[PDB]
RNA sequence: GUGGGAGAGGGUGGUGGAAUUCCCGGAGUAGCGGUGAAAUGCGCAGAUACCGGGAGGAACGCCGAUGGCGAAGGCAGCCACCUGGUCCACCCGUGACGCUGAGGCGCGAAAGCGUGGGGAGCAAACCGGAUUAGAUACCCGGGUAGUCCACGCCCUAAACG
RNA sequence: CCGAGGGUAGGGCCCGUGACUGGGGCGAAGUCGUAACAAGGUAGCUGUACCGGAAGGUGCGGCUGGA
RNA sequence: CGCGGGGUGGAGCAGCCUGGUAGCUCGUCGGGCUCAUAACCCGAAGGUCGUCGGUUCAAAUCCGGCCCCCGCAACCA
RNA sequence: GUGGUUCGUGGAGCCAUGGGGGAAUCUGGGCGGACCACCGCCUAAGGCUAAGUACUCCGGGUGACCGAUAGCGCACCAGUA
RNA sequence: CGAGCUAGCCCUGGCCAGGGUGAAGCUGGGGUGAGACCCAGUGGAGGCCCGAACCGGUGGGGGAUGCAAACCCCUCGGAUG
RNA sequence: CGAAUGCCGGCAUGAGUAACGAUAAAGAGGGUGAGAAUCCCUCUCGCCGUAAGCCCAAGGGUUCCUACGCAAUGGUCGUCAGCGUAGGGUUAGGCGGGACCUAAGGUGAAGCCGAAAGGCGUAGCCGAAGGGCAGCCGGUUAAUAUUCCGGCCCUUCCCGCAGGUGCGAUGGGGGGACGCUCUAGGCUAGGGGGACCGGAGCCAUGGACGAGCCCGGCCAGAAGCGCAGGGUGGGAGGUAGGCAAAUCCGCCUCCCAACAAGCUCUGCGUGGUGGGGAAGCCCGUACGGGUGACAACCCCCCGAAGCCAGGGAGCCAAGAAAAGCCUCUAAGCACAACCUGCGGGAACCCGUACCGCAAACCGACACAGGUGGGCGGGUGCAAGAGCACUCAGGCGCGCGGGAGAACCCUCGCCAAGGAACUCUGCAAGUUGGCCCCGUAACUUCGGGAGAAGGGGUGCUCCCUGGGGUGAUGAGCCCCGGGGAGCCGCAGUGAACAGGCUCUGGCGACUGUUUACCAAAAACACAGCUCUCUGCGAACUCGUAAGAGGAGGUAUAGGGAGCGACGCUUGCCCGGUGCCGGAAGGUCAAGGGGAGGGGUGCAAGCCCCGAACCGAAGCCCCGGUGAACGGCGGCCGUAACUAUAACGGUCCUAAGGUAGCGAAAUUCCUUGUCGGGUAAGUUCCGACCUGCACGAAAAGCGUAACGACCGGAGCGCUGUCUCGGCGAGGGACCCGGUGAAAUUGAACUGGCCGUGAAGAUGCGGCCUACCCGUGGCAGGACGAAAAGACCCCGUGGAGCUUUACUGCAGC
């Protein structure tokens, strides 16, 4: 049947998105970590124009 | 009136409508004084604070006249009477002679081309306005005012009305819809008569989705659900609640009084 | 027809005083209610009795009759509008147009039923208190429908002269 | 083609029978009470309504076949 | 089988738990009123207390053994 | 009414303080564990002040520390696949 | 950290072949004092019926290291709400 | 290190076993090649064809196209590829988004709140398949085109000239601008027919040179018309409203229209012109090209769900906003500006390949699963997106060849009986579409109803009644009615297409639910009642601010329960609850201080502390059951027995009424009596001894409604007696690829004993050459899961109250 992940761009940076992760104060921590741990990518890899 | 109608489908049989004849030829609302975009919404911010609201037929409001001290002297023409989604009365419209129109909650009788006013002087007939203290003791009025110049809120259901009592100084005993009796004070307007279309409390609204149409979702009883989500909840086969009836967070229900006891609007009570 | 006459005939609107019940204040105590007698109950948490003030509903004392009106059932404070019947006089108009009335249609106390209002007093049922051998009764204190209004059904009667 | 009748299916009336049931009529000396007739010891009678072992009682209105 | 409750004049109930004292309503018997019966009035009678044991000076009453009676439990499989 | 102190209400002081009352300027105030006397110590309700002290991303040294299933997860283009 | 599955609400758009059945209201006639009402004709009402898409998930079989961590076949519910 | 269902890695085992992912299907000749069932070509055959065919969007991100290649990826092969290497490939003022607008909702100056982090928040900003807005038809490439080019037609800016007018706002108005079902008239898309036009061809096989067969007969295109159709009154006075101002808007009052007459605004035709252009045939493709061609480009009919569009009619639930657009004026400026023509000039940024109901998206896979929108031809069946065949177009689902066992899946058929099968007609059949007959109880007058039960249904000729498009006709297209006749076993001849009935229970009904074992008698539901709430409402979220409630106001809103409708809902307020009681009893801080205590030499200072005054709360006094609840026992009695209308006594707060009753409630129980039956622990009707119904956790009913749950008939039948035959896909044999749970090691026989009590393994006897293959499942206390029942642990959570102890809240 249907399953659970229905890719959405919009969705994707709108959420899990780095101007939506500065926005808050736990998600700016969530950046910081991950910067902190090297991670290549702070955050999702949304594309297209 | 109430048309009625005959048993072609079980449910709109007993179902009721009610009855627009006294709906002057109108319909289409009027733009300008009226409507604004109603935000709908059954919740505050976030959560859901009243439930089973949602859905039910897209609404526009209509901006009415409450406060009618606006114009004192100015009188209008009542033009049409029409439909009104957001309440229970129905709603006349009227141009005044200044040119500004605007609506006003119909009360019974009001016939359009009839001419109404408000203010001190006033001729008290259907329809005109005026401070509670130049009413005529006795005399039924609706649409009433609280305190001066905050505008009309007692008796503007369908129907309703109040009756005046007698005089207190500064002050008007009334007689509400609910029979309580209490004191109004002298410069509160109050446009005179009953609201009309009283026959309103006699729809039998017919289905279940009637009520649908209304916005109003199915309302679940708390002896259905379970203890962690109600008080009535649980066990087996049913159950006769089992303690002092109560609601969802649990104050009784069956009797409990709530008026909050020091409020300072009790001495200017006096009723039930 | 013309011209008048009496009447609680009917409907709808509006209003007036008497008394009851409750409410608030005054003042005022040790009992009031009720019966054949009492008991329940009511009262020092201020009763009963009295005065002032306010709400609400129902019913209209004297006139009042052994009277009147209505086809009947029935109709009783006052005012107004709409309305039917009914008698008198004048002997003008019509010109036999008259009577009864199977069915039909309509009205139709009361209780009762529907929906909505209203609810002072009364009061089925019902709770008490007496009475009795026993009382689901007659007697007493409570008291719900009902009683009253709108509209809709119900068509009964010792509807009797 | 029609057509006596034969088979199918569904209706209408009447007749008989059926556990138990409902009241009834009748049956010399069974039980409980005492409703009515004298003011029947609550005048009765009534239509309706609720109630009660039973008679019956009560309400609302009516009637004289009572005062 | 197990839990606890109960056997009292003819009927239905008290009386114990703080042992010595059996009480109430009805019914039954005798007498009255009435023509007579009921009602009402006046008096009177009747109880090995389920039984076999002992506990104490003394048991309806305290304690164990059986005879019926009533109610409650007989769950997880 | 509470916190801090070894101090959990204890005879419970001191140091801080939300609440209410509400001063004094040296013959003025606080403390020495209820309180009082005596004898003493200090001078609150304004602020700053290096040094010794902590830490190791980075650089260096040295190991009765590992030696590729160990040693950091990674000796290798790993915080990758 | 998650309402891209899922539940609910909000704003905004989109979708439902083709058949049945016949509501009220109209129009004519009948009726009466005027009515109630009765007939026709029109009309197209409905949490209306049949039934595709679509939305489901009744009964049985198969599948059960599957095609599939919810499947398939037969059948069945609803489908202007 | 020998064990931890131990950790990491490696390799065995089952095993050449099971599988190789749809039962829509393949056969052959000819190329290429080291090597072809699998690649390329051709011929033949089968599948889809409201798609398995085309077009978008989302997602995907190089998968598109060429050349060169098979190591691996492909469930086999592979020269093929969605694969590996390389280069090429996406072109926009008009398509889509943005330098336009606004909705929910974000964000957020002013402000408001919160220990901080942070929370709210009218303006404004952001915010999109919603509003606004300017491109159609063809051609070319190996790959892109509404993008390039070709034809025709537009949009804005900026700059000039020609003039018109007081120009002029982020401000005022107008408009933009709206629901649902049903529809009118005219159109186009789409389709059918053609004796007419235009076409390579073709006379087969017995007949046919024929109005013969086959193939095709348009597309776009401004102004100008023409045909539809939408919008709209025109003047003038007065004007206090439209938050400054208006000449505009509104509101009055007099004239003219009421008509779409007149302006406009779209759709449709017609249109200068531009372009396309079948079959067959020749070729060479991995495909396209050439000819057919000066191709024709004609007339009728069907016909939209689309267009005119802001069309109309009806209805109740009463149906976005802002901007563009017009209009109106203000500060300002009126040698500005703004409006109308004509020219020139200027016009950025992003997307375009390809997949796209799928091998390129979501499912670890080239996964029978899922995935929004548009097109979806023809014939026939009453209609239809249905069904069957088929256009166009695309597939034969990436292992094959045999054989023709059991058994499995799926499918067909049956003698005679027919439910005897069985928990149960479960499953399977029967019926089946349309038309016309003809339809019962009961009923809430609708319904039940497709009741039930029937006949008709194909072709041929003859006669005859309607329409519609055309003129009142021909044709073409729809409905008909009658009458003769013909052929079959059979005429909705193939596909799609109810089995029917009686009866009871349960719930009113449509609806809802346990995604993934429960679709119900559960939930919801209109309706019924109680109760709270006067408005800064009650109530809920939040610490607050604030928000919902609600821009609502007692015919309104919150809670609770019952659950349409009919008939009805009895007694108990003693307890618990809530409601009412300005009296009393008790009651904390505090107020009050009689009095006592510690120090001082004293003033003092410092502690205790009885009266008394002190709230809610409880106690106390009443109301109240559609509030929490409850609603008896033991005797006796009637002139046959029997039974008890009557009585007696005890305890209650009061002593369950009507109605129902062996029940969804009944233990004893298959109670007992009746019915159905050959026989009936079920069913149905009765009785009442109701273990243990009973009145809003409602009581007894009720037409209708049901994938609910029992009982019964008729019909049909492989369910069964009791099986048999047949088909296909596996099973089996061959080639290719080739797993898995499990596994102390194995050289793993029967009885009878014994043993921790169920022995291949010990004892005694009996039996038994070595190794495979198909099968059956009794055993290896067979695999699977540290048993989910149970008990244990002073283990864990979820839930309740008059458990304890707090907290919010009041
Ligand atoms: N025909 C009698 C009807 O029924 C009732 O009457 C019936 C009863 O009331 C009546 O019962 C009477 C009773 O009243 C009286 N107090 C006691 C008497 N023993 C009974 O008598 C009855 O029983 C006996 C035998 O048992 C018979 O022989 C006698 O005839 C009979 N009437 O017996 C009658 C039937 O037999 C009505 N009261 C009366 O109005 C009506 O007419
Ligand atoms: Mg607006
Ligand atoms: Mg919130
Ligand atoms: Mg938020
Ligand atoms: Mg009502
Ligand atoms: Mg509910
Ligand atoms: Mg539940
Ligand atoms: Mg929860
Ligand atoms: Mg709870
Ligand atoms: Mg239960
Ligand atoms: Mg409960
Ligand atoms: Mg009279
Ligand atoms: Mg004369
Ligand atoms: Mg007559
Ligand atoms: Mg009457
Ligand atoms: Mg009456
Ligand atoms: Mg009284
Ligand atoms: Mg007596
Ligand atoms: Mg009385
Ligand atoms: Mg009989
Ligand atoms: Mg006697
Ligand atoms: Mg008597
Ligand atoms: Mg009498
Ligand atoms: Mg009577
Ligand atoms: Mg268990
Ligand atoms: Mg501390
Ligand atoms: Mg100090
Ligand atoms: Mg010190
Ligand atoms: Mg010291
Ligand atoms: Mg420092
Ligand atoms: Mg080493
Ligand atoms: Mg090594
Ligand atoms: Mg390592
Ligand atoms: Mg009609
Ligand atoms: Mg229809
Ligand atoms: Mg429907
Ligand atoms: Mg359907
Ligand atoms: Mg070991
Ligand atoms: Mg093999
Ligand atoms: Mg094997
Ligand atoms: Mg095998
Ligand atoms: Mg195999
Ligand atoms: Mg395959
Ligand atoms: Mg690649
Ligand atoms: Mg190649
Ligand atoms: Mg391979
Ligand atoms: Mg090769
Ligand atoms: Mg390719
Ligand atoms: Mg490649
Ligand atoms: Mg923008
Ligand atoms: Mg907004
Ligand atoms: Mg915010
Ligand atoms: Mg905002
Ligand atoms: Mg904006
Ligand atoms: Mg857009
Ligand atoms: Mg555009
Ligand atoms: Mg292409
Ligand atoms: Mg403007
Ligand atoms: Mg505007
Ligand atoms: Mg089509
Ligand atoms: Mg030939
Ligand atoms: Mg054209
Ligand atoms: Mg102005
Ligand atoms: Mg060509
Ligand atoms: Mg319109
Ligand atoms: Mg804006
Ligand atoms: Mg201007
Ligand atoms: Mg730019
Ligand atoms: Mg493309
Ligand atoms: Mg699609
Ligand atoms: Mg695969
Ligand atoms: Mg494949
Ligand atoms: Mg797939
Ligand atoms: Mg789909
Ligand atoms: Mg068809
Ligand atoms: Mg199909
Ligand atoms: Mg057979
Ligand atoms: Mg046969
Ligand atoms: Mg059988
Ligand atoms: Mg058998
Ligand atoms: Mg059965
Ligand atoms: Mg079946
Ligand atoms: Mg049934
Ligand atoms: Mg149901
Ligand atoms: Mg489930
Ligand atoms: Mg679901
Ligand atoms: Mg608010
Ligand atoms: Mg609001
Ligand atoms: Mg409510
Ligand atoms: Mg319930
Ligand atoms: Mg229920
Ligand atoms: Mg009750
Ligand atoms: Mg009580
Ligand atoms: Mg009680
Ligand atoms: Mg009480
Ligand atoms: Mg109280
Ligand atoms: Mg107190
Ligand atoms: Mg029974
Ligand atoms: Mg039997
Ligand atoms: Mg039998
Ligand atoms: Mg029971
Ligand atoms: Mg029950
Ligand atoms: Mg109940
Ligand atoms: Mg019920
Ligand atoms: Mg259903
Ligand atoms: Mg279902
Ligand atoms: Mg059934
Ligand atoms: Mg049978
Ligand atoms: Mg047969
Ligand atoms: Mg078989
Ligand atoms: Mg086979
Ligand atoms: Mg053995
Ligand atoms: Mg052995
Ligand atoms: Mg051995
Ligand atoms: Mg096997
Ligand atoms: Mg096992
Ligand atoms: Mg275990
Ligand atoms: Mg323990
Ligand atoms: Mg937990």
């Amino acid at each position: 049947m249907k399953r659970t992940w229905q890719p959405n761009r919009r969705k994707r940076a709108k959420t899990h998105g780095f101007r939506a992760r500065m926005r808050t104060p736990g998600g700016r921590k969530v950046l910081k970590r991950r910067r902190q741990k090297g991670r290549w990518r702070l955050t999702p890899a949304v594309r297209k124009r | 009136a109430v048309k009625k109608f005959k048993p072609y489908t079980p449910s709109r049989r007993f179902m009721t409508v009610a009855d627009f004849s006294e709906i002057t030829k109108t319909e289409p609302e009027k733009s300008l004084v009226k409507p604004l975009k109603k935000t709908g919404g059954r919740n505050n911010q976030g959560r859901i604070t009243v439930r089973f609201r949602g859905g039910g037929h897209k609404r526009l409001y209509r901006i009415i006249d409450f406060k009618r001290w606006d114009k004192v002297g100015i009188p209008a023409k009542v033009a049409a009477i029409e439909y009104d989604p957001n309440r229970s009365a129905r709603i006349a419209l009227l141009h005044y002679v200044d040119g500004e129109k605007r609506y006003i909650i119909a009360p019974d009788g009001l016939q359009v081309g009839q001419q109404v006013v408000a203010g001190p002087d006033a001729p008290i007939q259907v329809g005109n306005a005026l401070p509670l203290r130049f009413i005529p003791v006795g005399t039924v009025v609706h649409a009433v005012e609280l305190e001066p110049k905050k505008g009309a809120k007692l008796a503007r259901a369908a129907g309703t009305s109040a009756q005046i009592q007698g005089r207190e100084g500064d002050y008007v005993i009334l007689r509400l819809p609910s029979g309580e009796l209490r004191k109004v004070h002298g410069e509160c307007y109050a446009t005179v008569g009953a609201v009309g279309n009283a026959d309103h409390k006699n729809i039998v609204l017919g289905k279940a989705g009637r009520s649908r149409w209304l916005g109003r979702r199915p309302h679940v009883r708390g002896a259905a659900m379970n203890p962690v989500d109600h008080p009535h909840g649980g066990g087996e086969g049913r159950a006769p609640r089992g303690r002092p009836p109560a609601s969802p967070w649990g104050w009784q229900t069956k009797g409990l009084k709530t008026r909050k006891r020091r409020k300072p609007s009790s001495r200017f009570i006096i009723a039930r």
